[PDB]
């Protein structure tokens, strides 16, 4: 009936689109194998959307897996839930990409799209209602923002009724892992404004934060973060596998959180997280579960929406509940902070809800909202990249691979016309 | 001995048929 | 470092061809790496697992990782096998004839001692091994009631191993008559068990060369080594239990303490499981009927289990109520004297499994060690 | 006055046990490990 | 497939790689007679021999490495040392004559009769292995044999191979000390041709190695075997990440795009933070907030320079053994505040940061402790044009009235590489000092 | 996050901190080994168990700090922390602050620097120095100055030995004494002050024992710097931190030169004979006599007495006893001081060291107060730089080694103005 494809892209995209499977089989119940271990029906009912039934009860993920580099290859086809992959989606690639924009465009991205166009397309003409499709990657490498940003544009060309969804990290606010990020970021994001009609802005200090602010967790282990976003990327999609009250797919999520075109730019959630010393110190309820749901803390965006004003709120719940204490409880913070929420949309926020949540929890949810104050997100890099282009810091690299200084100033200018028009809605 | 030329070459220098191993028995 | 390298062997269920791995340990950390010897490539890396215990990894021991069941053939180098297989020896038991009464207190004395029990079965050999075991048997004193128990009745045999099993078997005896068990005394197996010096006696082997006649004497290859031992049916033996983890946890010696109890006797003992078609097909009861199916058979795959047969000897308490409700936690709540609420350790996972249906308890002991 | 080849050892440390070529395959301050995040959001639990 | 390869030209490219090569055969298990170590037995799969080894078909790893050097000396000690049997004879190739400190010996005269056997060696190592990355250029600047010979092997190699990457490792002539007399004069003339033909060129000082074995180190007289072993323990960690699986792996790739801002600037420095005395590893705590903070510091520098007094533009940080990724995040942290250390003001991210799981090995016979963990730096400073100012005016007192000319010129050489070698390293101090100040 | 780096200076450092470092391991536990068979504040953790300690000890001298390198104590001071010179400083500051020091500086300040980046709180430095030796003054005023520009903030206290009413040990002290004055009167956000006479006398006349040494002494200074760095360690009721002990203590910015007094200072074969209740050994500490400064508090004004006793110690007795001390018409207070006492309380008792003058008593009180009577003492020492600096004798050597006669003058100058600043601290409010 409805279906999504998964791309991962980049070192970034391939292990938090690897921990993806080990959120979404449990709660399918898929053991390491591709058979069936589970104890629910209701979990076999919608399985097309993620997974592709093989001959004999074994069910393979729907993915399509590329990276440019075969070190990364192995993490991915790890013990524990890499077995399950359909082995020659796995698109190798011998010369690694060098953290250049250009090498995952220009000429190295250029002899593998062709072969990676070719196995999306074939889990994607095989089945009936093609739905959704989603690409997991990062911006600061230039691997994942130089294949997927490639992507984003060779899959919209022959797919543009669909929608399609990317998970793309951005580099942190104050810590970063690269010196030529922002040189990736404003390239990518000319691009992923044009082509991505969701695209969830996930850093990396705020899982940090998340995980001692809230979590208390003492010494947050590297995969401890990527299945803090598989969580989240578990419940986005929720209501087109499992049944609901109240369902809503990414569609219904789409046309009402995207107002203008170029305004899809989110910041994502997961609402129920608690400390291993305070789960038995809270009750866990509709009321208590929203009003962490606000809070800045338990954004996957370490800048608070004090600055920003909410254009467009969607909440997906999980569980059996009541609607009267989702619809009152969201009224209650619309009108208590009625200041912090744009005026010209009076029902500005949207609400949706399941009933079964993820194994171990009576009751979960799941936060997907755009606001005004991602535009503290780009205007970091905006900065960063002026300091950066000025002076023609790395443009070496950029240049001598076969790109000019037309496509910097282009992207720079697009970055500019989004943050001018985000600022335009500010007031 | 004494090391001018080629003394490294000195020093150190001083039942299966194709049916057998793919048509065995089953 | 410090690594652990077995030859690991893993069956997949649709793709009827043998799959040989190499199974890598590292002690200290706990970490497990398959690694394919087919080709030159990896399958896991070295990556944090807590089910596997040290104890665990043995020569022919069936074993569960990532769900994935493999079974121990080969030693990967020279080390292990100078570090575990110079040392680890399989050994062969009998208890004797009259110590039947204190079969569990044997039981219980071995697996203290470190001794796992791979081959322990009551088993009733063919007439030709019969009188093998009687004849290497031979003395001028006299042999009347000495013959003639072995070659009739049931008696509690086991194979042990341990490291030096050899020797430490026979210092558990001692001294091989009774009268002479009496007058050492010690602290032994032999001084509480034992009766009328060789005419019923724990018998174990001098040497590990004379073990192997001794060991094919009692339980030989599965030719004629007969697949049962007891009666088929006593018109109440209605009642089959099953431990299928609680031998690797050493609980096979308490299990048996624990039935002596309220007046309930012994009969059968196995030591013999397989993977998948003995379990499966003639778990038909619970085909569609228990939730949490999937979970039900997960621990009774890993380690081989024991079965035992029971008669009801008093109808007060039947072990359909004796062994208590499904769920072990329950079995604490609704009166903590039952073998499950005591013996309950894993959280669905029980001890003991009992035949629900009263009118399949004697189908399902009759199929266990009569048709097998 | 240092003969041939090695590093200098102070005269009220020359005549004891030294333990320092011995026990240091651990030197470093090993960073604590904590409880996964495969618990504390997602427990298991049944019907009981 | 994931695999570099390396030529040692010169005594100190030939001497440095023996006490590498010691360390590559205990951090991999392979034994000093090219074997794997029996008994213990690692398996098919493990594809961490590939980068510095070529398997055969029995267990046979052969490094993949050709040592040339003119002096037959130094590599016939090689030839009969404790790893005869580790190198294939015909990768242990000699000259006839040294170059003998003479520039013009080792690019003209004496080093035009082993180039055509020395890329034949170079180019079938190149044809037996699939997938190279980088090459590993051991040398000196000092004598004339290994800066002289290298200057055919950084062109040859450059116009023959071309895009692939091509990294280079060379000991500065000490600032205050110097071996040699006519050291300046080699030391200038072949960054002519090393400039324009070369990736990265990682630039060292051996009088600082000095000052870190007498301070951090407890050895007063080290002998050049302690030197060295702390170049291997640099070149083992840069390349610990083309091997061993880490959390964050830099492919060497991506090494250069992420440390050289221009196509002139490529002289980054090197610091290796844990060289702590056996008894010293018993005493501290050692934590990554500190270790890194120990890599800025100007008493744990390899090079004669100063951090207080130059800018970084680019650093590049590589962990090993049990490192977590907010401890060096923590540390970059922690020392983005510090006010005493500056970087250029046009690069706010500068910095690169390198994680691996598996922590460095100590060979027996050394100074350091089995410790857990390890950072190796490689920074972008510009502290580094006033040594090469220093250089510059050590040659022009020479050159002021002419001496110590007539050996070169003799053998086939002019007098016009000494007049472009001027305003050439003058061109290396004008692109070095016009990255010292901001536009505001 | 209690830590408290403590840079030992001077024979007189290096040979207090031997005795105060034994104390501090005694007590939490750790052995002459650090493998222990709170203590954060002193000692810090290793990868194994080996707690090794937070100190800088310095000697410009190379022979004190080398026994401690061979002594029983041993493996349990790192290599480094102990930093030594080549050349001794020759009783003259100069030497030791404008020569000599300048080689030893950055090492020590360095390696404080590594001290402080391992710290979570650093609650504030402690200087031990003599004031009459060259590293004592020298390298003193010197460390003072660098660490209070860097490190900052950070309280700086300095237990020091003062040079003694009429006994002495050098001829040129004086003049050091005074010239290392311009250095503790602004960089020294508090500090204590002891004096040999004083404790030969306590050590005499309250330990029985005579012919005292400088061990025997050592010691008292140690118990005294365990109950200003107790409550930052073992817990109890009232606990007052480094930081407290100045915001109570201190009456004005500059007047920060208070007098310690240890009380319960008993032999064993005798403090099993009194009743040692917290009324008695509160009277003491305000005896002039205990007094480890001579400096007969019954010539100035008690400003800001600051008791913190320890061991069993309930506050009822603390505040009935704290009374009759506040009614006794016999020790004297300054009018601007309508409370006076700072009650501080850790259940902690004192601890006995093997070898010890002291017993174990179950109760303490160290009572640094901030009397006007410290004056009395810079007077005295005063006289003695006059006498000498009128026959420009001993000078010489000062203005060669690498300083001027001016800075002299200006010693006794600044000098001059403590003495009058402390009259005027102290005179009836009118
Ligand atoms: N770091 C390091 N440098 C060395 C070593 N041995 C020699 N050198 C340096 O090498 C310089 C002289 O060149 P060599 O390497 O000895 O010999 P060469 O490179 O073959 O050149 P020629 O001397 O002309 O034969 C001296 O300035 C030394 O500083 C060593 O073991 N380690
Ligand atoms: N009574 C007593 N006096 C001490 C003690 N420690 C130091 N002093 C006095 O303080 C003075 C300082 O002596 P040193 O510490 O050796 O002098 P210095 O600081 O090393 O300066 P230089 O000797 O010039 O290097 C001595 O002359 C003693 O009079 C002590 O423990 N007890
Ligand atoms: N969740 C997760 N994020 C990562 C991981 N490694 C790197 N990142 C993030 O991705 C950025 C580096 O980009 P990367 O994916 O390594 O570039 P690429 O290798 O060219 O694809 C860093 O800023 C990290 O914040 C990982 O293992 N897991
Ligand atoms: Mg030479
Ligand atoms: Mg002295």
């Amino acid at each position: 009936m409805r279906e999504i494809v998964h791309l991962q892209a980049g070192q970034c995209g391939n292990q938090i689109g690897a921990k993806f499977w080990e959120v979404i089989s449990d709660e399918h119940g898929i053991d390491p194998t591709g058979t069936y271990h589970g104890d629910s029906d209701l979990q076999l009912e919608r399985i097309n959307v993620y997974y592709n039934e093989a001959t004999g009860g074994k069910y393979v993920p729907r993915a399509v897996l590329v990276d440019l580099e075969p070190g990364t290859m192995d993490s991915v086809r790890s013990g524990p839930f890499g077995q399950i992959f359909r082995p020659d989606n796995f698109v190798f690639g011998q010369s690694g990409a060098g953290n250049n924009w250009a090498k995952g465009h220009y000429t190295e991205g250029a002899e593998l799209v062709d072969s990676v166009l070719d196995v999306v397309r074939k889990e994607a003409e095989s089945c009936d209602c093609l739905q959704g499709f989603q690409l997991t990657h990062s911006l600061g490498g230039g691997t994942g923002s130089g294949m997927g940003t490639l992507l984003i544009s060779k899959i919209r060309e022959e797919y543009p009724d669909r929608i399609m969804n990317t998970f793309s990290v951005v580099p942190s606010p104050k810590v970063s892992d690269t010196v030529v990020e922002p040189y990736n970021a404003t390239l990518s994001v000319h691009q992923l404004v044009e082509n991505t009609d969701e695209t969830y802005c996930i850093d990396n200090e705020a899982l940090y934060d998340i995980c001692f602010r809230t979590l208390k967790l003492t010494t947050p282990t590297y995969g401890d973060l990527n299945h803090l976003v598989s969580a989240t990327m578990s419940g986005v999609t929720t209501c087109l596998r499992f049944p609901g009250q109240l369902n809503a797919d990414l569609r219904k999520l789409a046309v009402n959180m995207v107002p203008f075109p170029r305004l899809h730019f989110f910041m994502p959630g997961f609402a129920p997280l608690t400390s291993r010393g305070s789960q038995q110190y809270r009750a866990l309820t509709v009321p208590e579960l929203t009003q962490q749901m606000f809070d800045a803390k338990n954004m996957m965006a370490a800048c608070d929406p004090r600055h920003g004003r909410y254009l467009t709120v969607a909440a997906v719940f999980r569980g059996r509940m009541s609607m009267k204490e989702v619809d009152e409880q969201m009224l209650n913070v619309q009108n208590k902070n009625s200041s912090y929420f744009v005026e010209w949309i009076p029902n500005n926020v949207k609400t949706a809800v399941c009933d079964i949540p993820p194994r171990g929890l009576k009751m979960s949810a799941t936060f997907i909202g755009n606001s005004t104050a991602i535009q503290e997100l780009f205007k970091r890099i905006s900065e960063q990249f002026t300091a950066m282009f000025r002076r023609k810091a790395f443009l070496h690299w950029y240049t001598g691979e076969g790109m000019d200084e037309m496509e910097f100033t282009e992207a720079e200018s697009n970055m500019n016309d989004l943050v001018s028009e985000y600022q335009q809605y500010q007031d | 001995q004494c090391l001018l030329y080629n003394w490294e070459e000195e020093r150190a220098t001083n039942s299966c048929t194709t049916q057998k191993d793919s048509y065995q028995p089953p | 470092s410090e690594r652990f390298v077995f030859i690991a062997e893993w069956f997949d269920p649709n793709a009827s061809l043998f799959r040989r791995y190499e199974l890598l340990f590292y002690p200290g950390d706990g970490s497990v790496e398959m690694h394919d010897v087919k080709n030159h490539r990896t399958f896991l890396k070295r990556t944090k697992y807590e089910d596997l215990h040290l104890e665990d990894l043995f020569i022919g021991n069936k074993v569960n990782i990532f769900s994935r069941q493999l079974v121990l053939l080969d030693y990967g180098d020279q080390y292990t096998a100078r570090q575990l297989g110079s040392k680890k020896e399989k050994t062969l038991a009998l208890i004797k004839p009259d110590a039947v009464s204190k079969a569990g207190e044997i039981i219980e004395i071995i697996n203290k001692a470190g001794f796992t029990l791979t081959k322990l079965k009551m088993m009733t050999l063919s007439r030709k091994e019969a009188t093998d075991f009687h004849i290497d048997h031979q003395s001028r004193p006299f042999l009347n009631e000495l013959i003639q128990f072995i070659t009739s009745g049931p008696i509690i045999a086991m194979e042990i191993l341990r490291d030096d099993a050899v020797c430490e078997w026979k210092r558990l005896l001692g001294p091989a008559n009774s009268g002479l068990a009496r007058t050492d005394a010690p602290e032994s197996i032999r001084a509480l068990f034992g009766t009328d010096g060789i005419k019923n006696a724990a018998h174990g082997p001098d040497s590990f060369a004379c073990a192997a006649r001794e060991m094919e004497l009692f339980f030989p290859s599965s030719g004629v080594c007969g697949p049962a031992n007891t009666a088929k049916f006593t018109n109440c033996t209605t009642c089959c239990i099953v431990k299928p983890h609680a031998v690797s946890e050493g609980l096979l010696g308490k299990i048996l303490m624990t039935i002596r109890d309220a007046g309930f006797e012994i009969s059968a003992m196995q030591m013999f499981n397989m993977d998948r078609i003995n379990v499966e097909e003639f778990y038909e009861v619970y085909k569609g009927v228990v939730s949490e199916y999937n979970e039900m058979v997960t621990e009774m795959y890993s380690g081989p289990c024991v079965a035992m047969e029971i008669q009801q000897t008093n109808p007060t308490m039947t072990f359909r109520e004796f062994c208590g409700p499904a769920d072990p936690e329950i079995a604490r709540h609704l009166r903590p004297g039952t073998l499950r609420a005591i013996f309950g350790k894993t959280k669905i996972q029980n001890a003991v499994h009992c035949t629900d249906l009263p009118e399949d308890g004697l189908l399902e002991v009759q199929y266990f060690f009569k048709i097998l | 006055y240092p003969p041939a080849g090695a590093e200098r050892v102070f005269y009220g440390r020359a005549n004891d046990p030294q333990i320092a070529p011995s026990l240091t395959h651990g030197i470093r301050s090993k960073i604590s490990i904590p409880a996964k995040v495969l618990i504390n959001p997602q427990p298991i639990t049944t019907f009981q | 497939m994931r695999e570099c390869i390396s030529v040692h030209v010169g005594q100190a490219g030939v001497q440095i790689g023996n006490a590498c090569w010691e360390l590559y055969c205990l951090e991999h298990g392979i034994q000093p007679d090219g074997q794997m170590p029996s008994d213990k037995t690692i398996g098919g799969g493990d594809d961490s021999f590939n980068t510095f080894f070529s398997e055969t078909g029995a267990g046979k790893h052969v490094p993949r490495a050709v040592f040339v050097d003119l002096e037959p000396t130094v590599i016939d000690e090689v030839r009969t040392g404790t790893y005869r049997q580790l190198f294939h004879p015909e990768q242990l190739i000699t000259g006839k004559e040294d170059a003998a400190n003479n520039y013009a010996r080792g690019h003209y005269t004496i080093g035009k009769e082993l180039i055509d056997l020395v890329l034949d060696r170079i180019r079938k190592l190149a044809d037996q292995c699939t997938g190279l990355q980088g090459f590993l250029i051991f040398h000196s600047f000092g004598g004339g044999t290994g800066s002289g010979f290298t200057s055919l092997l950084m062109e040859r190699l450059s116009v023959d191979y071309g895009k692939k990457s091509k990294l280079e490792f060379s000991i500065y002539p000490a600032p205050q000390v110097s071996t040699a007399v006519v050291e300046p004069y080699n030391s200038i003339l072949t960054t002519h041709t090393t400039l324009e033909h070369s990736d990265c060129a990682f630039m060292v000082d051996n009088e600082a190695i000095y000052d870190i074995c007498r301070r951090n180190l407890d050895i007063e007289r080290p002998t050049y075997t302690n030197l060295n072993r702390l170049i291997g323990q640099i070149v083992s960690s840069i390349t610990a990440s083309l091997r061993f699986d880490g959390a964050l792996n830099v492919d060497l790739t991506e090494f250069q795009t992420n440390l050289v801002p221009y196509p002139r600037i490529h002289f980054p420095l090197a610091t290796y933070a844990p060289v702590i005395s056996a008894e010293k590893a018993y005493h501290e705590q050692l934590s990554v907030a500190e270790i890194t903070n120990a890599c800025f510091e100007p008493a744990n520098q390899m090079v004669k320079c100063d951090p207080r007094h130059g800018k970084y533009m680019a650093c590049c940080l590589l962990y090993r053994g049990d490192v977590v990724p907010k401890d060096v995040n923590a540390a970059i942290a922690t020392i983005k505040t510090k006010r005493t250390i500056q970087f250029v003001d046009w690069c706010p991210t500068g910095f690169k940061v390198g994680i691996n799981y598996q922590p460095p090995t100590v060979v027996p016979g050394g100074d350091l402790a089995k410790v857990q963990r390890a950072v190796c730096m490689l920074s972008n400073t510009t502290a580094i044009a006033e040594a090469w100012a220093r250089l510059d005016h050590k040659f022009d007192l020479m050159y002021a009235k002419r001496a110590f000319v007539h050996w070169y010129v003799g053998e086939g050489m002019e007098e016009g590489e000494f007049s472009e070698a001027r305003e050439d390293m003058a061109a290396l101090e004008k692109d070095y000092e016009e990255v010292g100040m901001d536009s505001v």
